[PDB]
Formats: structure tokens, C-alpha cells, sequence
């Protein structure tokens, strides 16, 4: 629940290259691949689960 | 769907894509009935043109080759097979991309390669042949020799007229 | 009313583009020519003829070909050479020579075999839409049992275009 | 050229945009007030909730019909496709097909299979003739008292003598009683011409 | 005066 | 509430309209497939078939 | 795993590799056979 963001899946570790304003992540299918913790600025990627 | 009210296509965006995938549709179906009809008919790369003698042996194609009084260019049998704005609440018929006049063109090309060439115009160049001697060798394909054809050659374009004669008669009738 | 049909050569040729009113007589609203399929407004009618290009309708056809300076140019196509056999009573063609020509066509064979979830796609992570969509019916069956038979088709497919010997050769 | 493989792109890009067009039919609302159900099961009453989730589950099965639908309509033209190829495989490669077309444009010898991605490609090996020449032609010569016919070949003329040639490769050979067999006389076949057939 | 904007102006619509 | 339904009504039969007519489409090809294979077996040769 | 709905793509039965092999065979049996290898 990152903040609103209320999904559920497998949190990875990804190089995305994030900009400073973006926040949240989406694909061509409109859904959410990637996130940002509002903790560290670091970048994950929400993956759908098994 | 929607005739003139733009409330009912605010709420058609809301369906989802279903129109773009119906006129994806029809566009398909349109594409291959241009793809058929040039698979089927513009088999020949060159247009072939018949001489203008038209003694073939003694055979009598005129009811099948192109007519010249008609401003068609179709023949007499083509005549009478096609003998037996448009727009109504937004479904168009699109005309095909092929005339009448292209697809007899096609049709004379293909005759004229069937009775000058026979098959050598299908399998690479249009190699020119008599029509005796291409039935001749159209007849050791079944088994009868040659010489059947060279011997009753008068009976066989008799035989070939009224068959043509009796198309045309029951197409008719 | 009618149908917009946007003609382009291609973006990587040049940006020139023709719009094509299927079904309007050049009447309700550049070169303007009237076609048997619509109103042909960015291109000019050429009375010589190549081969089809872009399918416009009814026999016309476009290209974008050097001005005889480049446009978008509208033209009858045209159904091949004009070659008149030399028929005579006593006249045949023999070759003499031959060439050996490598040709190629492409079929397919199968596709993506698919098998969607329809306890899942339909309803998600709700126990309370899964107690309704029981009600509706036994389509998810189907759908299923028709997927299935897609899968299997597509596998008898494969096995019967490619798997024709009975030995592997070497 | 890499618009070559136009149907095996063809069936892919037709594939991936169904999935597609699959995907994002779940975030439109078919008479609903939103698409994710959490929020209509969390912004509602469960009586109006049976309305506002039944429009939504009628929509995504009326949607999944239609994809099963197209799926079955393109899987039975791949079916077409795919007994199409076989039977190319079968007749131009485990033989010598004598179908006109069908193993490419000319006459068949040979047919390679390859594999290729959701498909097959035959390497048709056709035969196509080239450098034609006009010769004069009749349909049988005339002996002293019999008439004499081409078994396999076809009698042609350089302008003076006369030879016996093939139907798709010129060799002129001499006209001999071994290449034709007799059948009548001169007195029925029009164009016979005056020939001497040596024995 | 006047001028042409040929292609500025783009920003973008949300934070994704 | 009935221009919802009139809409449903009408792109459910616009697309039975649709699938009739790919239906039809397929048929048409394969008579069209058909049709070339057999002018290319018949006029330009002989065929034994 | 591009899915998000339940929607696998299964796998073929007949790999890549298998189609070579099987194309493999096919040309070598009209190289070395011709035709007699398929009757």
C-alpha cells in the first residue's frame, strides 16, 4: 500500500532510470510495473504473482 | 449506433473499443476480397491480345472472345451472365478496386493465352502453337494418340461449336 | 456523409499526403479530381499508366512518383505488358535455353496458443463476483473447452505439416 | 526486403493486438460506475452492488465470447493454412508434382522446407524456359504412301529441311521411323507437308 | 508581433 | 438507463452482423482459393485430376 | 509472464530445435531419396 498504491505481487530490484518528479510506473497495457518507495529513493518493480 | 446525438457517442467511448475492432474488421474483409479477386483473375503477367485472323483451326470462339460491339469488350456468353449515393443509415458498399472492364481484359488475356500458348504462357514465356497441334498433344494427355484428332479434326470443331452453341442455349433458358 | 481515407507514401519517402471522401461528388468540400470511389483531394490525375501502387478504388490508383519535383500522382492502373502473340498455322515457338529459378512462399502453419482464466480474467481478487458468475451459466466452460480445442488443433498442425517421415535422415 | 513474411508477421500482430484489445477492455466501465470492483464493493451497498458488478461481469463476458469468437475464426483459417502447406510439403517435396502453380510459377522439379516462426517456407525449384525461337511447324509429314506422326517431340523447320524437337528444350534431330508411327495417308490431316523419314 | 510555435508547448500530463 | 440499453442492443447486433460476415468472408475465401487453384490446374494446363 | 489476467500462452509441443531437426531430415531424405523416402 505504497502511499495509495494498493496492489499486490512479487517487489523486485530494477534499473529504471526514474525522473525526479515521477513517482509511479505503468506499461502499455496500463498497468502498474514499477514503484517508488516513499522512504529511500530507490526504484522496484512490481511484477504480477505467481 | 448513434444517429445525430452526442450523448449517445459519449457514452459509446465508454463500451470500450468495439467499433475499432468492427471497422478493423470490415476493413480486413475487404482487403481479402481485393486479394481474391486479383489471385483469382490476374493470374498472366502480360496482357495477350488475339490475332486479328481469327481462323483457329476451324474452331469457333466467338461466342467466348471479347465482343467489339459492345462497349464492354465482353463476349456474347459474359453478356448474359451479367444481365441476370449509396448511402442508408451509414454502411457504404465500397467498390472494388478491379472495373468490369479489368476483369474481362484479364479474361481476354487469358484466352487468347489459352488458344495462342495453351499452357507455356502459364509455366514462363508464351510460347506460340497452333490449336490443332495443341489439341493434338492436349489429347496424348489422356491416352488417345494424335492422329485421332488430325483424322476427325472437321467433327471434333463441329462437336466443340455445338457444345459452345447449346452453352450459351441453356444459359438461356 | 462518407468515409476520410488518408493516402501517405510512406514517412520515410517524404510527408505529401491525399485525402480520399469516399462517396462525395466534389461538391461538399490543392488539386481536386473526382473519382468513381470518392473525391480525390491532394493529387492530380496522370493520363499514362503504371502499375498499382496504393489502392485508392475503382481502377485508380496512386503513387508517388517524379513529376515528367515529387507529388502524389492519381492513374488507371495498368494490367501488365501488351505482348501480341504471333499465332500462324504454321509457326511455333521452341526454346532454346533454360533458367533454373528458386522461388519461395510463405504459409503458415500455427499460432500462439492461448488459454485465458475465466474465473480470473472476469472476476478478480471479489469472492462476491465469482458467486454471480455462477449463476450466469456454464460459459467459462466453453470458452475453456473451445481454448483447449484451439491448443490441440493448433499441435495436430504442427505435427502433421512438419512430422510427414516416419525416420530422422542424415 | 523484411516485409517478405507478411502473414507470419500478420498472425502475430493479429494475436498480440486480441491480447491487447483483451487487457484494456477491463478498465471500461460497460454501464457501471468505474471498472475495479474493490471500489465498487467499497463505495456501494450490496443490493445496487449485484446491478453495478453484473453490467461489468455481462460486459467482460460478452468480450471474452468475441475474442473466443475471433480465435476460432482465425484458427480455422490457420487450419486452411496449415492443410494447405501439408499438402504442398506432401506433393512437392515427397515427389515430383505435376499441378500447375502449385509448386511455384513454372514447371516443378525440386521444393526445400524450411522452419520458420508460426509457419513454413518451401524453396520451390521451377523450371522456366528462356530464348525462344520462331520455327515453322506442321502437324505430321507425308512419305511416299503414308503419313507419319511425332510420338514424343514435335516437327519444326529451320527454313529448309525439317526436324523432330522437343516441347520444352530445341535439339533438332533427324526425323526416323523410331520417333513417329504411321496412321492413315495423306488425305486427311490439313498441313501435311512432303518430308522424307529415313529408316 | 507574431510568431510560430512549430513544436513547443508539450509537458507532461501526469506523474507516471 | 434506456439509452444503455438501446446501445447494448445495437452493438450486439452490429457485431452478429460482423461475425456473419467473416463467417461468410472464410467461405468466400476458400471458394475463392478454390477457384484460382482450379484456373490455374484447367487453363493454364492440362490436369489429370 | 505478460499476462496480468490469466491468460497463458502455452508453449508448443514441437520446439524449435524439433522443427529443425524435422526440416533437417525432410532435406535429407530428398538430397540422398528424393521421393522414395515418403511412399
Amino acid at each position: 500500500n505504497f502511499n495509495g498504491l494498493t496492489g499486490t505481487g512479487v517487489l523486485t530490484e530494477s534499473n529504471k532510470k526514474f525522473l525526479p518528479f515521477q513517482q509511479f510506473g505503468r506499461d502499455i497495457a496500463d498497468t502498474t510495473d514499477a514503484v517508488r518507495d516513499p522512504q529511500t529513493l530507490e526504484i522496484l518493480d512490481i511484477t504480477p504473482c505467481s | 449506433i448513434c444517429g445525430d446525438s452526442t450523448e449517445c457517442s459519449n457514452l459509446l467511448l465508454q463500451y470500450g473499443s468495439f467499433c475499432t475492432q468492427l471497422k478493423r474488421a470490415l476493413t480486413g474483409i475487404a482487403v481479402e476480397q481485393d486479394k481474391n479477386t486479383q489471385e483469382v483473375f490476374a493470374q498472366v503477367k502480360q496482357i495477350y491480345k488475339t490475332p486479328p485472323i481469327k481462323y483457329f483451326g476451324g474452331f469457333n470462339f466467338s461466342q467466348i472472345l471479347p465482343d467489339p460491339s459492345k462497349p464492354s469488350k465482353r463476349s456474347p456468353i459474359e453478356d448474359l451472365l451479367f444481365n441476370k449515393a449509396q448511402k442508408f443509415n451509414g454502411l457504404t458498399v465500397l467498390p472494388p478496386l478491379l472495373t468490369d472492364e479489368m476483369i474481362a481484359q484479364y479474361t481476354s488475356a487469358l484466352l487468347a493465352g489459352t488458344i495462342t500458348s495453351g499452357w507455356t504462357f502459364g509455366a514462363g514465356p508464351a510460347l506460340q502453337i497452333p490449336f490443332p497441334m495443341q489439341m493434338a498433344y492436349r489429347f496424348n494427355g489422356i491416352g488417345v494418340t494424335q492422329n485421332v484428332l488430325y483424322e476427325n479434326q472437321k467433327l471434333i470443331a463441329n462437336q466443340f461449336n455445338s457444345a459452345i452453341g447449346k452453352i450459351q442455349d441453356s444459359l438461356s433458358s | 456523409f462518407g468515409g476520410v481515407s488518408v493516402i501517405t507514401p510512406g514517412t520515410n519517402t517524404s510527408n505529401q499526403v491525399a485525402v480520399l471522401y469516399q462517396g462525395v461528388n466534389c461538391t461538399e468540400v490543392s488539386n481536386v479530381f473526382q473519382t468513381r470511389a470518392g473525391c480525390l483531394i491532394g493529387a492530380e490525375y496522370v493520363n499514362n499508366s503504371y502499375e498499382c501502387d496504393i489502392p485508392i478504388g475503382a481502377g485508380i490508383c496512386a503513387s508517388y512518383q517524379t513529376q515528367t519535383s515529387q507529388s502524389i500522382i492519381a492513374y488507371t492502373m495498368s494490367l501488365g505488358a501488351e505482348n501480341s502473340v504471333a499465332y500462324s498455322n504454321n509457326s511455333i515457338a521452341i526454346p532454346t535455353n533454360f533458367t533454373i529459378s528458386v522461388t519461395t512462399e510463405i504459409l503458415p502453419v500455427s499460432m500462439t496458443k492461448t488459454s485465458v482464466d475465466c474465473t480470473m480474467y472476469i472476476c478478480g481478487d471479489s469472492t462476491e463476483c465469482s458467486n454471480l458468475l455462477l449463476q450466469y451459466g456454464s460459459f467459462c466452460t466453453q470458452l475453456k473447452r473451445a481454448l483447449t480445442g484451439i491448443a490441440v488443433e493448433q499441435d495436430k498442425n504442427t505435427q502433421e505439416v512438419f512430422a510427414q517421415v516416419k525416420q530422422i535422415y542424415k | 526486403t523484411p516485409s517478405a513474411l507478411g502473414k507470419l508477421q500478420d498472425v502475430v500482430n493479429h494475436n498480440a493486438q486480441a491480447l491487447n484489445t483483451l487487457v484494456k477492455q477491463l478498465s471500461s466501465k460497460f454501464g457501471a460506475i468505474s471498472s475495479v470492483l474493490n471500489d465498487i464493493l467499497s463505495r456501494l451497498d450490496p443490493p445496487e452492488a449485484e446491478v453495478q458488478i453484473d453490467r461489468l461481469i455481462t460486459g467482460r463476458l460478452q468480450s471474452l465470447q468475441t475474442y473466443v469468437t475471433q480465435q476460432l475464426i482465425r484458427a480455422a483459417e490457420i487450419r486452411a493454412s496449415a492443410n494447405l502447406a501439408a499438402t504442398k510439403m506432401s506433393e512437392c517435396v515427397l515427389g515430383q508434382s505435376k499441378r500447375v502453380d502449385f509448386c511455384g510459377k513454372g514447371y516443378h522439379l525440386m521444393s526445400f522446407p524450411q522452419s520458420a516462426p508460426h509457419g513454413v517456407v518451401f524453396l520451390h525449384v521451377t523450371y522456366v524456359p528462356a530464348q525462344e525461337k520462331n520455327f515453322t511447324t506442321a502437324p505430321a509429314i507425308c512419305h511416299d504412301g503414308k503419313a507419319h506422326f511425332p510420338r514424343e517431340g514435335v516437327f519444326v523447320s529451320n527454313g529448309t529441311h525439317w526436324f523432330v524437337t522437343q516441347r520444352n528444350f530445341y535439339e533438332p534431330q533427324i526425323i526416323t521411323t523410331d520417333n513417329t508411327f504411321v496412321s492413315g495417308n495423306c488425305d486427311v490431316v490439313i498441313g501435311i507437308v512432303n518430308n522424307t523419314v529415313y529408316d | 508581433s507574431y510568431t510560430n510555435s512549430f513544436t513547443r508547448g508539450v509537458y507532461y500530463p501526469d506523474k507516471v
